[PDB]
């Protein structure tokens, strides 16, 4: 099964291995047991070149795993700015909501990825989006005393 | 109760540890070769707390230097005081831990811990009356955090009636945007809650904020941050290093600052806040020193004390100043801010005064608070921990070291229990 | 009939220093023990060697060496038996439990054996005077351990305390209320008479009578030793009042549990007023009923008297004392319990009081210490008990004691004893 091998090559950052598997029919939209796709894993682990190649060959930019996480959620959580940009250019849903009520904006705010917060805002991130406890990204910045983040979120 | 054994683990631990020894060596008139060139006998009365006396009136730090990463060895030795440390007290591994708590606590770190314990035992056995240990480390890395907490637990086993005190540097995205740091810190706090008697919370979030917003340093460096840390570490150990009517030692500090065993995480603060190589006609009055010491902007943990309540406070004034004026200012702050101090611990703010100011200042004040507001620091780390853990990012780095996924849930639960306990005593009334 | 003084912990040791310094001056004894003047009732407090050296019947004990090392190297380095200056290496860390159980246990047998050496030199040992703080871990915990052991080893001997009652102005630990209640509970049955010394009362007197803005321990201790000396003078000189330890109890303690007399001393005059007009017997006697001159803060007008002794020193004619007393029993609302003689016992020592060079007090021609047992001293217990209650309701700091060989029920047991003591005073009052 070339799907499980593509999932592993995407996570590991094995560019050539990714190219070969797709050339032999590997399912670009294969899922692991939790619903993660090669694009999820390459976005999580920071493999920008594999992200771009997957998006060139039919990857669903907005696929969700079993917890509602999209690739943009994971890129924003881990802090891969260039990958965030590529995903948005290819149609990523800037306001996708996962099973915890989090948007990519929530996750970039929590982890202090301020440059990514700015990019998400510029692409229409919803400042009024509440997680399951009622918190927006701005609420998190106030509760946290993160003055740099709060300034950014008031623009 | 004389000697303290000092341990420094990991990059952060050794870097702030080296600065500590530079700063207090200068205060005690000790030069980089170990000779005493001071002109006051107050400098020598308690020199034995931190230094061993060796051949020919030369003083050697009772300090053990640990790191899985060998390059830290060289950085310390190349420092001004790098040649003062006992060469046999350098205990270093082959490869670092790569920000992996599991490697520090369970694999690489556990392979080296016994060699550290051997040097600790040697330093401990030569002490007249050992009072306990102080450890400098970060919680965001792998060595200082993972191996640091393993060391603590092992020392705990060998020396159960000795106090364990830590200077623990808490991580911040503002200083290191490396996203496994909440994992390492939360796993570490789990350990520190059970195994240390007193912890100074040195928050890189606060240190950055002070440098960037108060000192106007557009791109703070570790040296900018550590300048604040060494001022703090000197201030909070002043009562241990110079004779004082307060009879200060690590156990009395614990007895008077820690009303509940787990709630032993202190918010330190310091005034005046300065940038290095930036003298100013300071000459802070006693009223300015007192107000700044209680100001949220002067805290080394990123918490607003006005959001919680002080269980206990110690305030150490250094320099030549009116004792009466200090007494009046200290009573003022408690009478105005009355609602911020718990009413069920009478006389819970202590004042100490040391004649000798730190280098470069005529007046100085150091704050040690046991404040329920510190829950804001643990809630910040907890929220980042939870954001990562809910998506299970990079968990395989940890379980791949034999670590189990239930230790993550247990650590997160214990730290949230800690937050609930602070809130409990924050809301308690004397009724 | 000899008396042995025992000084425990920093406060006890430093106050003992001041007392014995004053004692030597009062008896004409030099710092090396030599006494030309003569070579007597001072033998109750000083033994005599074959070389004519007069040595205090005194033991100093501390769990760390800092303060006793000062005695070993100071002015009186040669006065005391060197083996009666006893130190461990690690103090009680402000923790009653460490002083009584975990650390104090390591040295208690040495202390008892060294005391036995002094006792064996006595032909009619009366008992012990024990100096110690309430607030320290050694002063509280080791003292109660020592008092427990002394009761077993010297069942017939009297034991008197001078106890330093804590004040926030000069306190050292937040847990001093706990240590105070714990040592009072466990020492109550082993002590026959205890003179509490309220650091806040002494602090106030230094501030307003001696014009010392921020009094040090040295200021406090010189004033305390003056008062202690006026209390023990009857044991060291000829006199008709309080001539042995048993009589202290007979005169000042009607029931064993309410054995805390109040000391009031006058006059306290700044050494800068070296030409002050001399105060009369009537004036210094009236000052004994001003709460501002008391050694413990409380209001005897809110209580009832059970005993009252007036100890005069100096140029004091007995008829003037009687006339001064007569005035007091009239102009004053001074209420005795109905079961006690409404009489005042009077001793007069005709030597003028001594003041130590370096002291803060002016020499005076006449002085007086009144020792009264008044129910109003229960106000001092209530202040302590309330501070205890605030912290104990939350179990604040209790884990430090439970970790050091003590059971948590000892807290409640001690506090119930204090409640019973407060009730003892109410029932008499
Ligand atoms: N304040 C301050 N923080 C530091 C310093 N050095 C590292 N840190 C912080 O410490 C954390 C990283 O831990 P390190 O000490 O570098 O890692 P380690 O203890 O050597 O363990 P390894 O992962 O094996 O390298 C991050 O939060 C850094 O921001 C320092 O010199 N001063
Ligand atoms: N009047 C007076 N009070 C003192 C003196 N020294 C300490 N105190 C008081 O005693 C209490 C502290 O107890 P200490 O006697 O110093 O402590 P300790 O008995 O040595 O016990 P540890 O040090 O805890 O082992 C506080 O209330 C102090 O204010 C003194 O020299 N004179
Ligand atoms: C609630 O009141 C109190 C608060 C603190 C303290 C105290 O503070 C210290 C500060 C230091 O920087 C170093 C110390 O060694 C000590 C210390 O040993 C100590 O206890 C003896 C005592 C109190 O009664
Ligand atoms: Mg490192
Ligand atoms: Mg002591």
């Amino acid at each position: 099964d070339l799907g499980k091998k593509l999932l592993e090559a995407a996570r590991a950052g094995q560019d050539d291995e990714v190219r070969i598997l797709m050339a032999n029919g590997a399912d670009v939209n294969a899922t692991d047991a939790s619903g993660l796709t090669p694009l999820h894993l390459a976005a999580t682990y920071g493999h920008l070149e594999i992200v771009e190649v997957l998006l060139k060959h039919g990857a669903d930019v907005n696929a969700i795993d079993i917890m509602g996480s999209t690739p943009l959620h994971l890129a924003a959580l881990i802090g891969h700015l260039e990958i965030v940009e590529v995903l948005l250019k290819h149609g990523a849903d800037v306001n996708a909501v996962d099973t915890w009520g989090d948007t990519p904006l929530h996750l970039a705010a929590i982890m202090g990825h301020l440059e990514i917060v700015e990019v998400l805002l510029k692409h229409g991130a919803d400042v009024n989006a509440q997680d399951k406890f009622g918190k927006t990204a701005f609420d998190i910045s106030i509760d946290n005393g993160n003055e740099d983040l709060a300034e950014i979120l008031q623009k | 109760m004389r000697e303290i054994v000092h341990i420094q683990a990991g990059q952060c631990g050794n870097q702030i540890g080296a600065k500590f020894w530079e700063v207090i060596s200068d205060e005690h008139g000790i030069d980089p070769t170990g000779s005493y060139h001071g002109d006051s006998d107050l400098q020598l009365e308690r020199i034995n707390v931190y230094y061993n006396e060796a051949a020919g009136n030369k003083y050697v730090p009772r300090a053990i230097l640990v790191d899985l990463e060998p390059g830290t060895m060289d950085s310390v030795r190349s420092g001004p005081f790098g040649q003062i440390f006992r060469p046999d007290n350098f205990v270093f591994g082959q490869s670092g831990a790569g920000n992996n708590w599991a490697k520090g606590h369970y694999t690489e770190g556990a392979e080296l811990v016994d060699s550290v314990l051997d040097v600790v035992r040697k330093e401990s056995e030569s002490c007249d009356c050992l009072q306990g240990f102080q450890l400098t480390h970060s919680l965001g890395g792998g060595t200082g955090s993972g191996m640091g907490t393993l060391l603590i637990s092992k020392i705990r086993e060998e020396y159960p009636d000795r106090i364990m005190n830590t200077f623990s540097v808490v991580p911040s995205p503002k200083v290191s945007d490396t996203v496994v740091e909440p994992y390492n810190a939360t796993l570490s706090v789990h350990q520190l809650v059970e195994n240390t008697d007193e912890t100074y919370c040195i928050d890189n979030e606060a240190l950055y904020d002070i440098c960037f917003r108060t000192l106007k340093l557009t791109t703070p460096t570790y040296g900018d941050l550590n300048h604040l840390v060494s001022a703090t570490m000197s201030g909070v150990t002043t009562c241990l290093r110079f004779p004082g009517q307060l009879n200060a030692d690590l156990r009395k500090l614990a007895v008077n600052m820690v009303p509940f065993p787990r709630l032993h995480f202190f918010m330190p603060g310091f005034a005046p806040l300065t940038s290095r190589g930036s003298q100013q006609y300071r000459a802070l009055t006693v009223p300015e020193l007192t107000q700044q010491m209680f100001d949220a902007k002067n805290m080394m943990a990123a918490c607003d004390p006005r959001h919680g309540r002080y269980l206990t406070v110690a305030a150490v004034f250094r320099g030549r100043m009116s004792m009466k004026e200090v007494d009046e200012q200290m009573l003022n702050v408690q009478n105005k801010n009355s609602s911020y101090f718990v009413e069920w611990i009478p006389n819970n703010v202590k004042t100490a005064v040391c004649d000798i100011p730190p280098r470069g200042l005529k007046m100085s004040a150091t704050f040690i608070g046991n404040s329920t507001a510190i829950q804001e620091l643990f809630k910040r780390i907890s929220e980042q921990f939870t954001a990562m853990f809910r998506r299970k990012a990079f968990l395989h780095w940890y379980t791949g070291e034999g670590m189990d996924e239930m230790e993550f849930t247990e650590a997160e639960s214990n730290m949230n229990d800690l937050v609930s306990e602070y809130q409990q005593y924050q809301d308690a009334t004397a009724d | 009939r000899e008396c042995i003084s025992i000084h425990v912990g920093q406060a006890g040791v430093q106050i003992g220093n001041a007392c014995w310094e004053l004692y030597c001056l009062e008896h004409g004894i030099q710092p090396d023990g030599q006494m030309p003047s003569d070579k007597d009732s001072f033998n109750t407090f000083f033994s005599e060697t074959g070389a004519g050296k007069h040595v205090p019947r005194a033991v100093f004990v501390d769990l760390e060496p800092t303060v006793i090392d000062e005695v070993r190297t100071g002015t009186y380095r040669q006065l005391f038996h060197p083996e009666q200056l006893i130190t461990g290496k690690e103090d009680a860390a402000n923790n009653y439990a460490r002083g009584h159980y975990t650390i104090g246990k390591e040295i208690i047998d040495l202390v008892l054996d060294r005391i036995r050496k002094l006792a064996d030199q006595c032909t009619g040992l009366q008992g012990f005077l024990v100096f110690h703080s309430f607030g320290g871990g050694t002063g509280s915990g080791f003292t109660s351990l020592l008092m427990e052991r002394l009761s077993v080893d010297y069942g017939k001997k009297s034991k008197l305390e001078f106890s330093i009652y804590p004040a926030p102005q000069v306190s050292t630990a937040v847990v001093e209320p706990y240590n105070s209640i714990l040592t009072t509970h466990t020492t109550l049955e082993h002590s026959d008479c205890a003179f509490m010394v309220d650091n806040e009362a002494i602090y106030d007197i230094c501030r307003r009578n001696l014009d010392i803005e921020r009094p040090t321990y040295t200021n406090l201790n010189r004033l305390i030793s003056q008062i202690v000396s006026s209390i023990t003078a009857s044991l060291r000189f000829d006199g008709a009042l309080n001539v042995d330890l048993t009589e202290f109890q007979t005169n000042l303690v009607p029931y064993p549990r309410i054995h805390f007399p109040l000391a009031t001393y006058a006059p306290v005059i700044s050494a800068e007023k070296a030409y002050h007009e001399q105060l009369s017997v009537a004036e210094i006697t009236n000052a004994c009923f001003e709460p501002a001159n008391q050694m413990v803060k409380c209001d005897p007008r809110h209580g009832k008297y059970m005993a009252c002794c007036l100890l005069y020193r100096g140029d004091v004619v007995p008829k003037d004392v009687n006339a001064a007393i007569a005035t007091i029993k009239t102009k004053r609302s001074i209420q005795f319990v109905d079961w006690c003689p409404t009489g005042f016992k009077v001793g007069i020592n005709y030597q003028p009081p001594t003041v130590v060079p370096g002291g803060d007090l002016a020499k005076v021609q006449r002085a007086v210490c009144m020792l009264s047992n008044t129910t109003a001293i229960a106000e001092a217990w209530a202040r302590l008990d309330h501070k205890f209650d605030l912290m104990y309701a939350k179990r604040a700091f209790v884990h430090w004691y439970v970790g050091e060989g003590m059971e948590e029920g000892e807290f409640s047991e001690a506090r119930e004893d204090m409640a019973a003591l407060e009730k003892d005073y109410e029932e008499v009052g």
